[PDB]
């Protein structure tokens, strides 16, 4: 089942810290953990959004790799490698 | 009769091909009647700009002395150049890393911090 | 059914040869391969797509060497535009006197 | 012999940001993170079901994201001398950039 | 409010109210003139600018540094500072991403 | 006759009291004293980089006049859309 | 100009007769009219844009019905997006009928 | 800007040496005490990047490939 | 009114022959193809150097003509004693 | 026919030894005047150059540059080159210590 808080809480609290600790971050306040727990909510609603449009548009059931590649393109940050 | 052939690239010397962007440049719609003083120009300055991830990748790849260019050793090469960080400045390389950088008012230089019980 | 897999074009056979004159000794992993054609497929379609509104905009039909060298001085910085300008000079020159 | 070299609040913290800055693997967990992209995907097309290359490249994205706004709030709670990032730096780093 | 003396800091509020409210552009026509053409001579000389070439550049150039004004004046105000000082623009170049 | 060229004074052609209009439109209050010349630090590497587009169209159609719908073909690429002064 | 000069193009005409549908006894200046002319001259470069690339990436060689639907809903954005995919179908449907 | 390299180095005297690696980096700085000897400086770190470890790789023969 | 070109000759008059000529001076047997770009960037950050001095002491005695002596006070300077150029 | 084409190299050594023996200036005086000209208007503009003026900047340019020349050159027989090339007249300028 897709519990709706395990899928989020699946961002665990050490893993939004390694993933900050690869800026420059040395103290990190309790307050941090929440709040990026919402900005990675409204960027995957974004590309899986325009990876589904591209999707129905060849009439299949299926998201390759290639749509998430043409999704990301459009919004300005291309991804190069897992796609051609 | 009619002779027997050789590639056009050889033709004028360029590795890159220069007959496979002709079909790549008139079946994508990008306009109508190809000039034949095009293809060649655009397979040159590819070639040109393959060397500039080709030559500053491998001379970063004996300093780590391994001998594969790996998917990271491109990253310090695309990432440590300013006139190449400034076309590919918005690209995401796969499995690739951060280059090191740690601000200097971090570091650790308290000077014994103080507010202590006087260490006088 | 029938066999005939439909066949994959990719730039991969020219980026090893020039990996060869430039450096004797090297070899690409396969994900620089992926990481390598990604990039020749992405600095043609800028050019291309430079080339294609500059035809149009003084209306003319044909993409002739200056259009496609128009382009170059454009989406090309500063140092890598004066040295590619050139070199293509030199390769086109080869190519009418032979 | 009660000392277990206990490290001073800031010696375990650089030792930590020179050796995740030097490797190439992915910080977040994979099976946590099939189960987000499939929530967000419940809503738009019931039944759609995801080949495994495309649930890769947008880990490779989700994280190359959050390490780029990471160094775009330790840049501004530096600016206030502080050096502890707080919430009301990332809130800052978005309007400025574009993305409110 | 004797017409002699109004306190430090409210002449300027008065001034903020009445310039939101109208189009007309800021910089003088003249000297704008000549810059545009000092710059061109490098590129080329012998560039003859027709009336609307520099009509344009008037009316985008105000609009990037008008830009420019309201987010260091945001990057102020986060380190309780009120005014706009020479560090500030520097923040706001490096993170909306122009410098690089 | 006309016996004098344009100097490089322009770049302090920008007056102190324009910098301090263009800036109460911005919300500005107490502008500090160096904020001058870094303005004119900022406006003179744009003024360039939107002109040298402009040139390199113009060369290409080997006129010698910049024509406005030149300057709005080159704002767009660098980011701008100006929608009006041109077509 | 009248020297055997060219004659130039512009959506003014059906811009005019739109205001006067939406708001009656109300009129635009001219400066109005370039700002205006502009944007249909903007929006048709987004919307035929996005389609050329979804014709090609598929391998199909027309940019029919389907491909300005699929690129309305993606360009742009939310809740003018639902009231105009809706208004052109309405559209569509009634040329099939008559022409 | 010889302070500001004390800090750097944990000591809260402004020592000798903290003093060339202060004018031997500013450009400024360095184009005017440029013959100037300190009295116990020492010298500032650069080692050549060629001669650094490995590199080219010391295999030589490499008997085999 | 003016010149048309304004270029007030850019590093120019240093043809291939004439550092052809001042290096067979020297010695050189075989000059390559890439020293003439650079032998007119170092020529470049002396002319100016020799001139930045010799400028600051004619503004000194507020005459606005650059005579000879003030060359070869200038020259002392650096490290190169021009002997009876001027005197 | 005679082409009495002297091998590659035997020119020059007969043009070192008449060159070394005279001391004419090898840099035309219309155009350098020009070159000083530019470089003057920066520090300030209505500058008047005195004819010595532009005479003696000549005779030291040419030495400053046929000095580099004497030890570029001895630089470059140095790795058993025999040409001049642009990386020697960058380890001439580290060791004089003009940087």
């Amino acid at each position: 089942r897709k519990v709706l808080r395990d899928n989020i809480q699946g961002i665990t609290k050490p893993a939004i810290r390694r993933l900050a600790r690869r800026g420059g971050v040395k103290r990190i306040s309790g307050l941090i953990y929440e709040e990026t727990r919402g900005v990675l909510k409204v960027f995957l609603e974004n590309v899986i959004r325009d990876a589904v449009t591209y999707t129905e548009h060849a009439k299949r059931k299926t998201v390759t790799a290639m749509d998430v590649v043409y999704a990301l393109k459009r919004q300005g940050r291309t991804l190069y490698g897992f796609g051609g | 009769a009619r002779a027997k052939a050789k590639t056009r690239s050889s033709r004028a010397g360029l590795q890159f091909p220069v007959g496979r962007v002709h079909r790549l440049l008139r079946k994508g719609n990008y306009s109508e009647r190809v000039g034949a003083g095009a293809p060649v120009y655009l397979a040159a300055v590819l070639e040109y700009l393959t060397a500039e991830i080709l030559e500053l990748a491998g001379n970063a790849a004996r300093d780590n002395k391994k001998t594969r260019i790996i998917p990271r050793h491109l990253q310090l090469a695309i990432r440590n150049d300013e006139e190449l960080n400034k076309l590919l400045g918005r690209v995401t390389i796969a499995q690739g890393g951060v280059l090191p950088n740690i601000q200097a008012v971090l570091l650790p230089k308290k000077t014994e911090s103080h507010h202590k019980a006087k260490g006088k | 059914k029938k066999r005939k897999r439909s066949r994959k074009e990719s730039y991969s056979v020219y980026v090893y040869k020039v990996l060869k004159q430039v450096h004797p000794d090297t070899g690409i992993s396969s994900k620089a391969m992926g990481i390598m054609n990604s990039f020749v497929n992405d600095i043609f379609e800028r050019i291309a797509g430079e080339a294609s509104r500059l035809a149009h905009y003084n209306k003319r039909s044909t993409i002739t060497s200056r259009e496609i060298q128009t382009a170059v001085r454009l989406l090309l910085p500063g140092e890598l535009a004066k040295h590619a300008v050139s070199e293509g000079t030199k390769a086109v020159t080869k190519y009418t006197s032979a | 012999v009660k000392k277990p070299h206990r490290y001073r609040p800031g010696t375990v913290a650089l030792r930590e940001i020179r050796r995740y800055q030097k490797s190439t693997e992915l910080l977040i967990r994979k099976l946590p993170f099939q189960r987000l992209v499939r929530e967000i995907a419940q809503d738009f097309k019931t039944d759609l079901r995801f080949q495994s290359s495309a649930v890769m490249a947008l880990q490779e994205a989700c994280e190359a994201y959050l390490v780029g706004l990471f160094e775009d709030t330790n840049l501004c709670a530096i600016h206030a001398k502080r050096v502890t990032i707080m919430p009301k730096d990332i809130q800052l780093a978005r309007r400025i950039r574009g993305e409110r």
